[PDB]
RNA sequence: CUUAAUUGCGAUAACGAACGAGACCUUAACCUACUAAAUAGUGGUGCUAGCAUUUGCUGGUUAUCCACUUCUUAGAGGGACUAUCGGUUUCAAGCCGAUGGAAGUUUGAGGCAAUAACAGGUCUGUGAUGCCCUUAGACGUUCUGGGCCGCACGCGCGCUACACUGACGGAGCCAGCGAGUCUAACCUUGGCCGAGAGGUCUUGGUAAUCUUGUGAAACUCCGUCGUGCUGGGGAUAGAGCAUUGUAAUUAUUGCUCUUCAGCGAGGAAUUCCUAGUAAGCGCAAGUCAUCAGCUUGCGUUGAUUACGUCCCUGCCCUUUGUACACA
RNA sequence: AAUCCUGGAUGGAACGA
């Protein structure tokens, strides 16, 4: 199952918060931009992270 | 390769060395029907001598059917190797001979006889009937 | 896993790696010492040869 | 048609099928098809192959299998019972000489000889037992398309098999005589007659 | 002299626990910690990292 | 255009330089052929018997003239097979060394194979030209 | 261990006489009609292929398949 | 040998003792708007055809 | 030079290297013809690149083929893979972008892992079993 | 045995632990054994970085 | 409602936290982009072999070079996040299908793996150990020899099998995970002798370089059998030849010939298993002077059948009843 | 612009410490 879990979801949740005026709609600039801001030690965990973010931006711009 | 047109001279149980060897088989598996000669042995025999292997056994005119049964009860007088034979080195006079008859049986009971005689742990198990080649007897 | 025998049979694979490298220097014997007594480090094995043909 | 001659020689007399439409260099999946309606979903004909070894991944999802050709599926229901399994290339041999056999004998297409088998050997209707609670009694369901040709594969390469077991017939004969005696409603066959058993059985329960 | 790697390698870690079990038993009073083995050329140094260099 | 042994299929380029070299009936059969089993691991001699060490010596001289050098314990790894152990499972033995050394020897006595530099039997140039004419006739038959 | 192992006179004129009727001819088949056994198949069949009775379209061993001529 | 095709056009739930068979419901071509509730053995997908020995039927839930 | 590309194919351990080049037509394997390759049944599969795209397609280059690794149906479909593959990166770096496209399109509407490796990996063994998933036979009493 | 762990987990999380833990296990007050287990703070059990962090 | 998941959406006398799960780590799969590499390969050029000769084809070659890294090794990195699209869902978490993709069941398999317990196993792993016993015709230590293998029987893992998709005999040749000699005698190539096992003279390798392209088997090409307990099952048992070891006798193993048993698919009962898995097939290591039918791993060939249910055996949560609490 | 509508069940045996 593929269920986001509360650290990716909680993440995704600050860096909206605080960095709107930035990420694109794009999995691939919102990953790099994830490098370029949050100390994440892992890619993996900083690839589910952009791809939340990106589905939440979706969800935003609809509503 | 082509069919022949054998005709009824055939004959089906002819017997060497008291045993009836079949017929309308394979010379070789029909001379292992015989007591101390096996696949190996019988092969190395109807090579020896100049025959027909692809031709079953009620073929054979007598003198080669005969030919055959000197090869095999005096092997080492045409060239066969000596460690090919069976009762190799012969305790009871040191000679290399080949065992095929009901010898087979009457020499097997008296290899054990004298296992007995001697009182041999071989001998004793052979008595009582057990397993003597070295195996567990818990099953 | 287990000193003795009682359990479910279970097993344990303990590994170690192994690493290798080698260069090959053309040098003059002054700095082939020098660099022999340059460059050492805890846990790293280290082997010199010279004319190898 | 003309052929192309080459470098390296390739065989010209058997090029020309090759460059050809596309067969297993004797039979074609043109104007062969299934006869019946209500299993033209499984059967894979169109696509056509060349030969049925065809290294793929079908018992994945859970109709990849419908979409995989009926001719592996056969040499797939060959290779079983131990001492064949693996000897894909066995049973790859054995359909070669089976299809031969049945264009010997009924020249024909011995593809759609092998779907009009499987399709008059699908049962299309089967016995289940309802739970209850310790006695209860079968009922008569009907039987899905998939399994009615699972059911013909299975019963056709159970028939040959144990008809070639211990027997001078060769499985491939074995395999030949049923699947012709199932393209026909023989009654002679092993298919046919568990078919038979199964379908009254059910009118029994019903 | 002249041996495997493996054995090579497999020998420092035995002689690495070989050396941690003999200080553990001696060293007790004196915060014995653990050990490093640094070998070079002309030289084999031990570190014990202990609590108080007084004793040791 | 020109042929080689690995422009024909093995099994008829096996059984023509076999037919070949019994008809040439000068590379040597040893004596105490059809009198041996070729492996330890075997049950039964050659079927053929009337023969066999031409296929044998044919099939040695095709994997010569593939490979670079083979030995004789390569031979014996080559011509190995499983062992029915009886009772206990099977395993891979090596064949009977004798016929293959004699194989190698009666080869270099008709001049197909050559003794090789870093050990082994090496394909000789007279082989090699031998092996080629009898790979021609091979695919010559089927015209 | 039940039959013709040898035919010894007349099972030669029955088979030349006998197989061109047939569609499909093999080992099995001609054992099927208890005439001549397995070996004496392949011979057999070896036998009407070079004389171009029977017309082959098998491959390899352990499986034959043969037919009528025309 | 009177038989009757039949399409499925939905597959209802999953039903039986050991959960081997399916409840669907069934139209079927020759006088089709006659729509039927049925059980089967096998897998289903919608869209798929049926052949029905008789068609004077109607499945209750299997218990 | 030449002209010339290197391509592979891959299934489970068999490695099948082909070098392209320009040439006069030749097609050969671990140094000999395609025409011969094993077990005299999946030759027609080996043969699979050369139909589909149509012969005319190889006049013009001399096509090489070595393999190692993996067994005898393993290095077919390594072979034809490799085939395929080097085909298409000759039509790439040599012929138009489009007849590549063509090409790619053919072999992959049959896709029988003719361009894309199968993904199919060794799962390991774990004990307790003979094998991966299988387990030893248990007793109860 | 309370004073001694206590003392010892005191002295840990003061020189900047993020956690500790101490098990004592044995006949503690009686016969039959008895795990006492002490504790502050935080504790991991799995993954790699029980190997990088936690000592034990 | 959802999830593999007290995983989340969210509801809310609870708020904000911790452990576990997940994250993480290792491995397997992708990279004609980076760093390179006679201990891995390729191309070409010399020299050389055979066939063709008209260019060509297949080979060999260490001090012939020169160039390169697709294949092989790795190191640093990239890549997948259910991306995009369409449906479904209060329209939220999510789920389904297709497309592309190396890869779309937490991508596959594992490691680590909570609280509380069992009076589970283990003092025969421990110079880990309390108490008790014994402590110099000592259950201390050591030497000789036997036994741990002993048989009317019952049970549990397993190995061969009961045959023509099969045996045999020739022609089968394609693997991967490994291990290996120092104050030593390991893995052994090549040549020679011998039917075979194996023996002898040299050589290489302290190892990506030598054993070893571990040219393993199953498998494919040709034939011989031919339905018969048969030639295939290969138990017993006789005789002989070697090897290991101080020592092989109740046979250590291996080889040769002979003897050629039961077993014709196993009632009642019952195990394991859903994909490169089951099954078949062998190989390496472990123990080891020698001995595998065992185990641990590796690869080779590669199916059928569901994609569900709680009916049997059990597990988690909630409600409910209890005269139970070593439950 | 045509247009009449439906919700619903049971199912044997199982002693002891």
């Amino acid at each position: 199952g593929r269920v986001r879990t509360k650290t990716v979801k909680r993440a995704s949740k600050a860096l909206i918060e605080r960095y709107y005026p930035k990420l694109t709609l794009d999995f691939q600039t919102n990953k790099r931009l994830c490098d370029e801001i949050a100390t994440i030690q892992s890619k993996r965990l900083r690839n589910k992270i952009a791809g939340y973010t990106t589905h939440l931006m979706k969800r935003i711009q609809k509503g | 390769s082509l069919v022949v047109q054998e005709q009824g001279s055939f004959q089906h149980i002819l017997r060497l060395l008291n045993t009836n060897v079949d017929g309308n088989i394979k010379i070789v598996y029909a001379l292992t029907t015989i007591k101390g000669v096996g696949r190996r042995y019988s092969n190395l025999v109807c090579k020896k001598a100049d025959v027909d292997l692809h031709k079953r056994a009620g073929e054979l005119t007598q003198e080669e059917l005969e030919r055959i049964v000197q090869i095999m009860q005096n092997p080492t007088h045409y060239k066969i190797p000596a460690w090919f034979l069976n009762r190799q080195n012969d305790i009871t006079d040191g000679k290399d001979y080949h065992t095929l008859a009901n010898n087979v049986e009457s020499k097997l009971r008296d290899d054990l006889e004298r296992l007995k005689k001697i009182r041999a742990h071989r001998g004793i198990r052979h008595f009582w009937g057990l397993r003597v080649r070295g195996q567990h007897t818990k099953t | 896993k287990t000193p003795n025998g009682e359990g479910s049979k279970t097993w344990e694979t303990y590994e170690m790696r192994i690493h290798k490298r080698y260069i090959d220097l053309e040098a003059p014997v002054q700095i082939v010492k020098r660099i022999t007594q340059i460059t050492i480090e805890p846990g790293v094995d280290v082997e010199v040869v010279v004319a190898s043909n | 048609f003309t052929p192309v001659v080459l470098a390296t020689p390739i065989p010209e007399e058997v090029q020309q099928a090759q460059t050809e439409i596309k067969l297993f260099n004797k039979w074609s999946f043109e104007e062969v098809e299934v006869k019946d309606a209500s299993l033209v979903d499984y059967v894979q004909v169109r696509q056509p192959i060349f030969v049925a070894h065809t290294a793929g991944r079908y018992a994945n999802k859970r109709f990849r299998k419908a979409q995989c050709p009926i001719i592996e599926r056969l040499t797939n229901s060959l290779m079983m019972n131990g001492r064949n399994n693996g000897k894909k290339l066995k049973a790859v041999r054995i359909i070669k000489h089976t299809l031969d056999i049945i264009n010997v004998l009924t020249d024909q297409n011995p593809i759609q000889v092998v779907v009009d088998a499987i399709t008059n050997t699908g049962p299309r209707e089967d016995t289940t037992r309802v739970g209850g609670g310790g006695a209860a009694r079968r009922q008569a369901v009907d039987v899905s398309p998939l399994r009615r040709v699972n059911q013909a594969i299975a019963l056709l390469t159970i028939g040959a098999r144990e008809a070639a077991f211990r027997n001078i017939k060769t499985i491939a004969e074995t395999l030949a005589e049923e699947l012709i005696n199932a393209a026909k409603g023989s009654s002679t066959s092993y298919a046919i007659k568990k078919k038979d058993e199964l379908e009254r059985v059910a009118k029994s329960n019903r | 002299a002249l041996i495997s790697k493996k054995r090579k390698l497999v020998a420092d870690g035995v002689f690495y626990a070989e050396l941690n079990e003999f200080f553990t038993r001696e060293l007790a009073e004196e915060g014995y910690s653990g050990v490093e083995v640094r070998v070079t050329p002309t030289k084999t140094e031990v570190i014990i990292r202990a609590t108080r260099t007084q004793d040791v | 255009p020109g042929v080689s042994v690995r422009d024909v299929a093995a099994q008829d380029f096996i059984n023509a330089y076999a037919s070949f070299l019994q008809r040439q009936g000068k590379l040597e059969v040893p004596g105490y052929v059809d009198i041996v089993k070729t492996s330890s691991g075997n049950e039964m001699p050659p079927q053929d018997a009337e023969g066999w060490f031409y296929k044998r010596a044919a099939s040695v001289a095709r994997h010569i003239y593939m490979r670079k050098q083979v030995g004789v314990g390569k031979l014996n790894k080559l011509y190995g097979g499983a062992k029915s152990r009886g009772v206990r499972p099977y395993k891979h033995i090596d064949a009977s060394g004798s016929i293959n050394r004699k194989v190698l020897q009666a080869l270099e006595k008709i001049g197909i194979v050559e003794i090789s530099p870093k050990g082994g039997r090496r394909i000789s140039e007279n082989g090699q030209r031998d092996l080629d004419r009898i790979a021609a006739q091979t695919l010559e038959e089927d015209e | 261990a039940q039959h013709a192992v040898i035919l010894d006179q007349e099972k030669y004129d029955r088979i030349l006489k006998e197989v061109p009727t047939y569609r499909y001819v093999s080992v099995s088949v001609l054992v099927d009609r208890l005439k001549i056994g397995g070996s004496l198949a392949r011979i057999a069949l070896r036998h009407l292929e070079k004389e171009g009775i029977i017309k082959p379209i098998s491959k390899h061993s352990k499986q034959a398949i043969y037919t009528r001529a025309t | 040998t009177p038989v009757t095709l039949a399409k499925v056009i939905k597959v209802l739930g999953r039903t039986g003792s050991r959960g081997g068979v399916t409840q669907v419901r069934v139209e079927f071509l020759e006088d089709t708007s006659r729509t039927i509730v049925r059980n089967v053995k096998g897998p289903v997908r919608e869209n798929d055809i049926l052949v029905l020995m008789e068609s004077e039927r109607e499945a209750r839930r299997l218990r | 030079a030449v002209p010339s590309v290197q391509t592979f194919g891959k299934k489970k351990s068999a490695t099948a290297v082909a070098h392209v080049k320009a040439g006069k037509g030749l097609i050969k394997v671990n140094g000999s013809p395609i025409t011969l390759v094993e077990p005299e049944i999946l030759r027609f599969k080996v043969y699979e690149p050369l139909l589909l795209v149509g012969l005319d397609k190889f006049s013009n280059i001399d096509i090489r083929v070595r393999v190692t690794g993996g067994g005898h149906v393993s290095q077919v479909y390594a072979i034809r893979q490799a085939i395929a593959k080097g085909l298409v990166a000759y039509h790439q770096k040599y012929v138009d972008e489009q007849s590549k496209n063509e090409l790619k399109k053919a072999f992959t509407s049959y896709d029988r892992t003719l361009l894309i490796a199968d993904s199919r990996r060794p799962e390991p063994k774990k004990f307790g079993g003979k094998g991966a998933r299988s387990r030893f036979q248990k007793s109860y009493r | 045995i309370r004073r001694a762990a206590y003392g010892v987990v005191r002295y840990v999380m003061e020189s900047g632990a993020k956690g500790c833990e101490v098990v004592v296990s044995g006949k503690l007050r009686a016969a039959r054994a008895k795990a006492m287990k002490f504790a502050d703070g935080f504790l991991i059990h799995s993954g790699q970085p029980v190997n990088d962090f936690i000592d034990t």
